[PDB]
C-alpha cells in the first residue's frame, strides 16, 4: 500500500563540537578620531582567537 | 605599555611658541603631546583669518601639492615639523594636531614672523548678548553626507585651536565633553547642510567657528569660510 512518507521538513546531521572547522583571527580595536582606523589588540587578549 | 590611559586628554605642547626669520632660512618646530598617539599625527599651516591647509599626515607623509621645502619626522609623543629653505609665503602660524583618538587635538600654535567639487560655505556673520543661543550652517557641496562626517572646529581671537564637535556617518554626534554638553550638531541631507547650534554663550565664547571634513581616513581637509559670531557683555 504505497502511500509515500512525511519528507515535507529537511533532517539535518552536524559536527560533535556543533560548528565545525575554524580560522585564526588576531583582535582590533578602532582609532576613534579617524572613520575607519583600526589597531591590532594584543592585551589581555589571545592572537590566537578562533 | 600593554595599556593605554583612557579618559585623559591629549594635549599637544607646540615649542618654541615664536620664531623669528629671513629669506631663505631653516626652520624646525617641536611637539610634545601628553600620551602615545604613535604615528599618527598631523601638521598644520593656517594665514590668521583663513581656516587650516593640510601639510604632513601619519608624521612624515605630504599631502596633494604641498611644497618640497615642509617636511615630517617623529613618533610615539614627540614629532617635529621642519621647513628645509623657508621663504616669504611660508610666515603663517602653524599646528600641531592628532587625528588618532577623538576629542581631535591641536596645540597652542605657534607664530614664525619677519626679523626687523568640494566645497563648504557657511552662513553670514552676526552677533548677540550673553545668557542665549546661536545656530550656525554649514551648506555642503561636491560630496554624500552619508559617506563623510562633518566636524567643527573654532578660534579665538589670537588663541589656540578648540575643536568643538563632529557628526559621524551614520548620524552619530560626539562632543568636546570639556565645554558640558553645550554643542548640538545636526544635519540635513534633504538641503545637504550641517548645522551647529551652541547655548549658554559667554564672553568667552566670541570666535571664527569653522566647518571641516576628514579624507576616506586621514586627517582634516576640506573646510568652510568660517562664521564670526561675537559676544560682548
Amino acid at each position: 500500500e504505497n502511500h509515500g512518507t512525511e519528507d515535507e521538513l529537511p533532517n539535518y546531521c552536524f559536527p560533535l563540537g556543533g560548528v565545525g572547522n575554524n580560522s585564526t583571527y588576531t583582535k582590533v580595536k578602532p582609532k576613534t578620531g579617524q572613520e575607519n582606523g583600526w589597531e591590532k589588540d594584543a592585551t589581555e587578549f589571545s592572537d590566537k582567537n578562533e | 605599555d600593554y595599556k593605554d590611559d583612557d579618559d585623559k586628554d591629549i594635549v599637544m605642547t607646540q615649542s618654541p611658541s615664536s620664531l623669528s626669520a629671513s629669506v631663505g632660512d631653516r626652520v624646525t618646530i617641536t611637539c610634545k603631546a601628553s600620551q602615545s598617539v604613535t604615528n599618527d599625527a598631523a601638521w598644520y599651516q593656517k594665514k590668521p583669518g583663513k581656516a587650516p591647509k593640510l601639510l604632513i599626515y601619519q608624521a612624515s607623509t605630504r599631502y596633494t601639492g604641498v611644497p618640497s621645502r615642509f617636511s615630517g619626522s617623529g613618533y610615539g609623543t614627540d614629532f617635529t615639523l621642519t621647513i628645509s629653505s623657508l621663504q616669504p609665503e611660508d610666515f603663517a602660524t602653524y599646528f600641531c594636531h592628532q587625528d588618532y583618538s577623538s576629542p581631535l587635538t591641536f596645540g597652542q600654535g605657534t607664530k614664525v614672523e619677519i626679523k626687523r567639487q568640494v566645497q563648504l560655505v557657511q552662513s553670514g556673520a552676526e552677533d548677540k548678548k550673553p545668557g542665549a543661543s546661536v545656530k550656525v550652517s554649514c551648506k555642503v557641496s561636491g560630496f554624500s553626507l552619508g559617506r563623510y562626517g562633518v566636524h567643527w572646529v573654532r578660534q579665538a581671537p589670537g588663541q589656540g585651536l578648540e575643536w568643538m564637535g563632529v557628526i559621524w556617518r551614520g548620524g552619530t554626534t560626539d562632543y568636546n565633553a570639556k565645554f558640558q554638553g553645550r554643542v548640538t550638531i545636526t544635519k540635513d541631507d534633504s538641503k545637504s547642510t550641517v548645522y551647529m547650534e551652541l547655548s549658554s554663550l559667554r564672553s568667552e565664547d566670541t570666535a571664527v567657528y569653522y566647518c571641516a571634513r576628514q579624507g576616506s581616513n586621514f586627517p582634516l581637509a576640506y573646510w568652510g569660510q568660517g562664521t564670526l559670531v561675537t559676544v560682548s557683555s
